[PDB]
């Protein structure tokens, strides 16, 4: 069964839902945004879902795939990493990490993440 | 494709 | 080991601010930005390589922001934006859908997301198999930028209340918006 809450943002609502794990996800918090008046007739797979699926059926292992990117990408080697491991990932809502937040005692974070100041 | 309300 | 990033008191208020902006009082950017972030750091690569003298420096720091933006291209639909901000994501990814081309997003997005995407690069660089000496040069470059950016932030962080200028960095969202976005 499907998560009750969107895997992105945490919020209730409509989802898309995922067929190879149980993550649900709101139509405009999928990258890129799914449009509810034209959704996929067949399954549908979340990003890490998908990136597994690719990694599977593959004849080269998930260590040399990120080799050959690596290497491919050696123009940018210090981001290469990075840019790898961004497909392995679903998407998420952006959050302010802690040590900016803490930075500010007078403010706090509500229930949905929205900025309170009291 | 599967949907769900909650 | 935590993964420590020093990013001045003044642009963290400047996300505080977006942070606010957003999510309280249901803003969302001006788009395309005046200033993109493909323009702000051709600026800064510009600025900081004629203060350089190494060769390898000037290498590292190219390497540096060619990777920056390509990173922000990859990460900004995938984990920048607040909610609210996804519908006009879409509204952008079907104009360029229409017009047959890739949305490229550093030359759509402005400095205010380039500083979102650097706020969280410790917990991505701390997610990935990042040998200690790359963590340490991307920490020390980012840090760099950041020097830099704060001597500007009156370019790049000024007229951002779009109740009282109609050219302000953000724009109001219609509550038909907000529904849509927001459910
Ligand atoms: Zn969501
Ligand atoms: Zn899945």
């Amino acid at each position: 069964e499907n998560e009750d809450f969107c895997s992105a943002c945490n919020q209730s609502g409509s989802f898309l839902c995922c067929d190879t794990c149980p993550k649900s996800f709101h139509f405009l918090c999928l990258d890129p945004p799914i449009d509810p008046n034209n959704l996929p007739k067949g399954d549908w797979h979340c990003n890490e879902c998908k990136f597994k699926i690719f990694i599977n059926n593959s004849m080269a292992t998930l260590k040399k795939i990120e080799s050959n990117f690596i290497k491919q990408n050696n123009n940018v080697k210090i981001f290469a990493k990075l840019l790898f491991n961004i497909d392995s990932h679903n998407p998420k809502q952006f959050q302010l990490p802690n040590y900016i937040k803490e930075t500010f005692p007078a403010v706090k974070t509500g229930s949905r993440g929205q900025y309170s100041d009291e | 494709a599967r949907t769900k309300q909650t | 080991p935590k993964i420590s990033l020093q990013i001045p008191i003044k642009l963290k208020s400047v996300l505080v601010d977006d942070w606010e902006y957003v999510t309280k009082d249901k803003k969302i950017c001006r788009l395309p930005a005046d200033v993109t972030v493909e323009m702000v750091l051709n600026k800064y690569e510009h600025e900081v390589s004629q203060e350089l003298e190494s060769p390898g420096s000037q290498s590292q720091l190219s390497e540096y922001c060619a990777g920056l933006k390509l990173y922000f291209d990859k990460c900004l639909g995938n984990m920048l934006l607040y909610r609210l901000e996804r519908l006009q994501y879409d509204e952008l990814l079907k104009k360029s859908s229409k017009d047959q081309k890739p949305l490229v997003p550093i030359r759509i997005y402005g400095a205010i997301h380039l500083l979102r995407l650097i706020s969280v690069l410790p917990e991505l660089i701390s997610s990935t198999t990042m040998d200690l000496q790359s963590c340490q040069l991307l920490i020390k470059q980012t840090e760099d930028f950041l020097v830099w950016l704060l001597m500007h932030v009156d370019e790049y962080f000024n007229d951002k209340d779009p109740n009282r200028s109609d050219d302000a960095l953000y724009v109001n969202t219609s509550s038909q918006y907000e529904g849509v976005a927001l459910g």
